[PDB]
């Protein structure tokens, strides 16, 4: 399995095909990390090119947010 | 106004025809809540029909039509009221025969010297039939009819039209630039396509539909996109979002078709996720 | 707090009006007045934002009864449609004079018809006060107004020994019981409009014990299929505290129960009651003067009242305060005359309609603010030429099923 982790500590699953691939650049190697400590960082939806061609007027609401303190 | 198929009697001097009028094309809910409702088409209900007149030298029952000759001049209709009479327009005149009839034909026909001894009264309402014949447009060389509201600023007054033509009231030019909304709410309050023709307004003020209103009652934000946000009326947000500015007005039954955002607020922003949802 | 519950077994038992114990009058009835300057030939600034020439035409609200649960009315030769119902507060009454100055003005705003060459009943039969050419119109001049005396200031128990209960909160149990009678007498009268502009507040801790009012609240807005329309109530009274509004950190839930702090009754049943905020003559609500609570359903005008006087023959703009100044009303005891009005006139055009149905009818139509449902003011405010013509869903409010 391939994920992609942010600077801001979340991670996101790519798909392994050639159009994901070569759509994000990501043709390089990745590196190898151990599953017990991956799973400790929070999940965003996968990369996938079949989810990302759809069109909204207004998206869902966060539930359950945190403060932002100044 | 409404009308019913069943009264040959009003359909025929306005020019109508039961199967022209069982024909008619479909209404759409948004339109059918933005024209104001006017009285309906229907035979003139004369108050104690048939009874004795209580002034002298009465040329009829109460509620017989009567007519003056056409050697002295344009000929004059009138109805005979239980005090006196009252005129009536010539279109009304021939509802009122032929609904009237009851095998009757004719009205009858008076001279002018026993006609000027009748008192004058007036004690029906007449004025919602128009005129003359009624020019019906052929639907099928204009499928399409609007409503139109606008305001001109340092007026108080409202102006309010109706427009029917071949195809939306939008340049030929344009026509490729009107945008195709998305749609969750299928209660049929919601438009289809929305334009942003020559000097439209972003930020606006929702006001009463009739057109004398005069309020002022909310403050909104409408993006290129189509979709309308609220900004909360307070001098933080305002100024922060850079909208100290007058807002343009804008009415309730217009306003409403477009989808509805999040609240744009202070407080509202002032959060943090870690990732977002996709219900 | 928890929304309301209700249990019907606990219904007070039917009965003729009459108090829980003998009570005398302490204080002398309040005087009135104008305001210096005022002209009465010009229309007042409420009867812009409703425009009623246009919601005449189809019709004024003819053979609708509408009860008035308040302090009383003092008949007036332009209220010919005025009828007795009865007396909680003395033994002897019937409803049919009002001490304090609240209940005329409240029941003229509704029905009050406009001016004439000649008044219909030229008679003044009417009593003395109790001791120890013009614009103006009703929003219905049809309607026929059902007077209840419910309440007053001037009245007190004269063995005022109240035992193991404060003399204070032994007070509002006593209101809580006299208010469920009073709904469910105004039910069996027929009445499909009940109108309610004086109502108790409470602090959230230790909330009186309300089973017969929700059992009474029950049985006249389903099995009498009545209508009832309740004050948010104002912010000078004795008790009511502003509430908090909605919060972003918690969208748990939108209109916030958990941070109530002031409960208005029988506002609180928000299931079987229609509750209205104010908003000024221009628009803007009064951020100052209403309780912002979390059923607050619908708002409508009010400032720049104007109505009959009793003791008097005339019209009135203000009542004789403390001092020797002259006080003028405001606030959303008159806002829930003027939905009373409206909802007299729906009711009249659409007669098949249940209440539930009226309710869904006003609130569909009426202008949002900007967070589409707020506290200070409900779903918007009133709107009357949309309530008598749009064509709304019989259904109640849905989300959809998917936005992508």
């Amino acid at each position: 399995s391939l994920w992609w982790v942010t600077d801001a500590g979340a991670r996101f699953g790519v798909e392994d095909s050639k159009e994901a691939r070569d759509a994000l650049g990501l043709t390089l190697t990745p590196s190898l990390a151990p599953w017990v400590a991956l799973r400790l960082l929070p999940q965003g939806p996968t990369l996938s090119r079949a989810d990302a061609l759809v069109e909204h007027d207004t998206l869902p609401m966060d539930m359950t947010p945190a403060e932002l303190v100044v | 106004s409404r009308i019913e198929p069943t009264n040959r009697a009003v359909l025929l001097p306005l020019g109508l025809t039961p199967e022209q009028v069982s024909q008619a094309r479909p209404m759409s809910r948004a339109l059918f809540d933005a024209l104001p409702v006017g009285p309906e088409l229907l035979v003139p209900e004369v108050p104690n029909a048939g009874g004795p007149a209580t002034f002298p030298g009465a040329p009829g029952p109460i509620g017989t039509v009567i007519v003056t000759p056409q050697i002295s001049g344009p000929q004059q209709y009138s109805l005979v009221l239980g005090d006196g009479v009252q005129t009536l327009p010539p279109l009304v005149a021939q509802i009122l025969q032929n609904a009237g009839s009851a095998g009757n034909t004719k009205p009858l026909t008076v001279e002018p010297s026993t006609l000027a001894k009748m008192p004058v009264v007036n004690r029906l309402d007449l004025s919602a039939y128009p005129d003359n014949p009624l020019e019906v447009v052929d639907i099928r060389e204009h499928p399409s009819t609007c409503w139109w509201w606008e305001r001109t600023a340092g007026e108080n007054r409202a102006r309010v039209r109706v427009v029917s033509g071949p195809t939306i009231p939008v340049a030929a030019t344009e026509m490729n630039k009107v945008v195709s909304l998305v749609k969750a709410d299928t209660s049929g309050r919601q438009a289809d396509q929305v334009y942003f023709g020559p000097d439209h307004a972003n930020f606006v003020a929702v006001t009463g539909n009739n057109p004398g209103a005069q309020t002022s009652e909310s403050l909104w934000w409408v993006t290129d996109a189509g979709a309308r946000f609220g900004v909360e009326d307070s001098k933080e947000a305002r100024d922060a979002l850079g909208l100290t500015l007058t807002p343009s007005l804008a009415p309730w039954v217009a306003l409403r078709l477009l989808p509805q955002g999040p609240t744009l607020s202070r407080a509202d922003a002032l959060v943090e996720h870690d990732t977002l949802p996709m219900d | 707090i928890s929304p309301p519950t209700i249990d019907p077994g606990a219904l007070p038992p039917d009965g003729p009006p009459g108090p829980l114990a003998p009570m005398k009058q302490n204080a002398y009835c309040t005087e009135v007045g104008v305001l210096p300057g005022t002209d009465f030939q010009l229309q007042p600034k409420y009867m812009e934002m409703l425009n009623l020439n246009e919601a005449w035409q189809f019709g004024r609200g003819d053979g609708v009864k509408v009860a008035v649960i308040d302090t009383g009315v003092t008949p007036h030769p332009r209220l010919p449609r005025l009828i007795p119902g009865g007396d909680y507060v003395m033994a002897g009454g019937d409803g049919l004079s009002d001490c304090d100055a609240h209940g005329t003005l409240v029941a003229s705003m509704i029905a009050a018809v406009p001016a004439n060459g000649a008044v219909p009943l030229p008679s003044v039969p009417r009593r003395p006060v109790t001791i120890p050419p013009d614009a103006f119109s009703g929003i219905a001049p049809g309607v026929e107004i059902i007077s209840i005396r419910q309440s007053s200031q001037a009245f007190g128990l004269k063995d005022p020994y109240t035992g193991d209960e404060d003399p204070q909160t032994a007070q509002k149990i006593d209101n809580v019981e006299t208010m469920a009678r009073a709904i469910v007498h105004a039910a069996n009268m027929g009445a499909s409009v009940i109108n309610i502009s004086d109502v108790m507040c409470m602090s959230a801790r230790n909330v009186i014990d309300q089973r017969a009012l929700g059992a009474a609240v029950h049985y006249a807005a389903v099995d009498k299929d009545a209508v009832i329309v309740a004050a948010a109530g104002d912010g000078s009274k004795k008790d009511c505290k502003q509430n908090p509004i909605f919060d972003p950190l918690q969208p748990d839930d939108p209109r916030a129960w958990n941070a109530v702090t002031t409960v208005v009754t029988p506002s609180w049943f928000h299931d079987y009651v229609l509750t209205v905020g104010a908003v000024d003559a221009n628009g803007q609500p009064l951020s100052k003067m209403s309780i912002a609570g979390p059923w607050v359903s619908i708002s409508a005008p009010g400032t720049d009242v104007v109505g009959l006087s009793p003791r008097d023959d005339g019209l009135i703009n203000a009542i004789d305060g403390p001092d020797n100044s002259l006080l003028v009303p405001a606030g959303t005891s008159f806002s829930a005359a003027i939905v009373s009005g409206v909802a007299a006139l729906v009711r009249a055009k659409f007669p098949e309609l249940s209440a539930y149905q009226i309710i869904n009818r006003l609130i569909h139509t009426a202008r949002p603010p900007a967070r589409g449902v707020d506290n200070q003011v409900g779903y918007g405010v009133v709107d009357p030429v949309a309530a008598l013509t749009w064509d709304v869903p019989k259904g109640p409010a849905e989300p959809p099923k998917q936005l992508s």
